[PDB]
RNA sequence: CCUUGGCA
RNA sequence: GGCUCCUUGGCA
């Protein structure tokens, strides 16, 4: 309750971040994700997939939704793929754990880019909430 | 044959829009990628790895034309 | 040998 | 514990 999580919301970053820069089927390039990182545990394969799914599906509200706090293709890959996941989670998800979500994406953010980036999506992603 | 592409620079908005330029330099050329896969931030230098799975002839002359910028440095291994 | 992370 | 796994850098 609910650490698996941390790990899914890594995978499916990983998934969004690839499928912008391939622009290729989530479903494949999912299951590349998978396999990458050897992803045994079963709520941590389900949960990432729910994550990806839930993302791809309302892919047009998310990134209009984003745009209303900013045009999205000015972001970087790691900040637009960040806060894609987020508000999939928070919003579509209804996620009852905000607190989590917030600092797990701002982590991923500071993990594969740097804090002025973690600082620009926490500001974007809070707004965005806010509003919520 | 495959091929694997390191990169890394200190600016990271640079680094991945190198990378999707290699991604669609690749595809265009009817090439196959994997990837890719970002590596956590380390003193301030971020780096991302691609995989060339599958490339033609076309695919090699591409890349060897391909002026990066030179902030961006390339590794690469045939395997 | 120590260390960033993944698998968790 | 990962001698039955990968990854990053520092040293050496």
């Amino acid at each position: 309750m609910m650490r698996y999580r941390k790990g899914a919301r890594d995978t499916a970053f990983l998934v969004l971040y690839r499928w912008d820069l391939r622009g290729e089927n989530p479903g494949e390039l999912f299951k590349e994700v998978v396999e990458e990182k050897n992803i045994k545990n079963k709520d941590a394969y389900e949960y990432a997939k729910k994550l990806v799914d839930t993302a791809v599906r309302h892919i047009e509200e998310i990134d209009s939704i984003i745009e209303k706090h900013l045009s999205i293709d000015r972001l970087g890959y790691v900040e637009r793929n960040a806060l894609r996941l987020g508000v999939a989670e928070l919003i579509f998800l209804k996620s009852k754990e905000p607190g989590r979500v917030f600092i797990d994406i701002v982590d991923l953010v500071k993990k594969y880019a740097d804090e002025k980036a973690g600082k620009f999506v926490n500001g974007v992603l809070s707004a965005i909430y806010k509003a919520y | 044959e495959k091929i694997r592409i390191k990169l890394r620079a200190y600016d990271h908005r640079l680094l991945d829009q190198s990378v999707k330029q290699i991604i669609e330099t690749v595809k265009r050329t009817g090439g196959v990628v994997k990837g890719p896969i970002p590596l956590p931030t380390r003193k301030s230098e971020f780096s991302r790895i691609l995989d060339i799975i599958r490339f033609t002839p076309q695919t090699i002359e591409a890349l060897m034309e391909i002026s990066l910028p030179a902030g961006v440095d390339v590794e690469v291994k045939m395997r």
